[PDB]
């Protein structure tokens, strides 16, 4: 699993994601009180989250110190490259369109129109 | 011919200047007949007219889909290790048999691979 | 009413109108237009003319007689220098 | 009244840091007020 590569750039992207999110908050206007605290409470548990993903992420580089030679060695190599690529001629007939891996966490810190609380937070209540 | 000369000269400034000049030259030479075209009495009077406002056009002549999304992603992994922009660990695959054709600008999923390494890049 | 100075030059792969200052935001704009509607109508009209324009000094025109060769367009190949007040069109 | 005053506090103000409020509390405590932090001439 590329630790050093994939998860810490997922992790990376949903910290961006949080921040756009509470940022776009902090842009619209608000007015009442209710759904002024009610952000506010979904903001913290969108730092709640931010600060565990920001937690994993830097408890994620001991063994990236590790490899890192192994890593850096880009002209030594190349054959694990074609092992990875010959495994991923693996199910080819998967027939499914894949539009979800930033559509899904974009829409999951965001809200719909009748209920102006994401869907994280979609069962919290004042 | 210095009238058309000084004409053409003297118009240039004014224009630049604006005709505030063209008062103050003309009646700081009013005597001297160096500057006689300044008033109407002079037969060029008409030409220099019309320099002031060509030298302020400026045109007068002046004197002399998963399987498509892990390739993208784990090319980008190592092509973003790279220690020269085309000594990477792709371009040596791309000659050794690998067909891969968004390696190409011509491809619009090079745009998404573009962000890619250099996300994997931020991620270094 | 003040012509200005073009200057005409065979491109491979434009002209450079230099204008005195407008003091105004507004770029220089082009068109093309046709000979059909002129001030005096005469015999010959059948060529189209690509005009130049701007409220600072007066508008220039230029005749094309090729059918197509380039495109007249203001956002696709036009480019204002208003610094030095030079500008361009290709 | 105070369990509830300062459940109150962190909850009408929730983008606060809870930590640094407490900590900061409990700090001012140990070094000024068991420290004779209410002097009269």
């Amino acid at each position: 699993m590329e630790t050093i590569l994939e998860q810490q750039r997922r992790y990376h992207e949903e910290k961006e994601r949080l921040m756009d999110v509470m940022a776009k908050e902090m842009l619209t206007k608000k007015s009442t009180l209710r759904d002024q605290i009610n952000s506010d409470h979904r903001t913290r548990a969108m730092q709640d989250r931010y600060m565990e993903v920001s937690g994993n992420l830097r408890d994620l580089y001991d063994d990236k110190d590790g490899l890192r030679k192994e890593e850096l060695n880009a002209i030594s190599g190349p054959n694990e490259f074609a092992e990875f690529y010959n495994r991923l001629k693996q199910i080819k007939e998967f027939h499914r369109k894949h539009p979800n891996e930033i559509c899904v966490p974009m829409s999951v810190e965001f809200e719909e129109l009748l209920k102006a609380r994401e869907n994280p937070s979609e069962e919290a209540q004042n | 011919p210095e009238v058309r000369n000084i004409v053409d000269k003297t118009a240039s400034f004014v224009a630049r200047n604006g005709p505030e000049f063209e008062a103050r030259i003309r009646q700081n030479e009013i005597n001297n007949p160096k500057f006689n075209f300044l008033n109407p009495n002079d037969p060029y009077h008409a030409y220099y007219r019309h320099k002031v406002s060509e030298f302020k056009e400026g045109k007068a002549q002046e004197p002399s889909s998963a399987f498509d999304l892990d390739v993208v992603k784990l090319t980008a992994q190592f092509v973003a290790r790279n220690g020269r922009q085309f000594l990477t660990q792709l371009m040596q695959k791309e000659q050794r048999n690998y067909q891969f054709d968004f390696l190409r600008p011509q491809h619009s999923l090079f745009n998404y691979f573009t962000k890619l390494v250099e996300q994997y890049t931020k991620i270094l | 009413r003040p012509g200005y100075k073009v200057t005409k030059q065979r491109d491979s792969e434009l002209f450079q109108i230099d204008y005195p200052e407008i003091a105004e935001g507004i770029m220089p704009r082009h068109r093309f237009m046709s000979a059909y509607e002129q001030r005096i109508e005469p015999p010959d009209r059948r060529w189209q003319y690509l005009l130049m324009a701007a409220e600072p000094y007066e508008t220039i025109a230029f005749k094309v007689p090729s059918r197509e060769i380039d495109k007249a367009e203001g956002k696709f190949w036009t480019h204002w220098n208003r610094e030095t007040k030079q500008f361009f069109l290709q | 009244l105070l369990e509830y005053l300062q459940d109150y506090t962190d909850r009408v103000k929730p983008l606060q840091d809870q930590n640094e409020l407490f900590g900061k509390i409990q700090a001012e405590f140990e070094k000024k007020w068991e420290n004779g932090t209410f002097p009269g001439w």
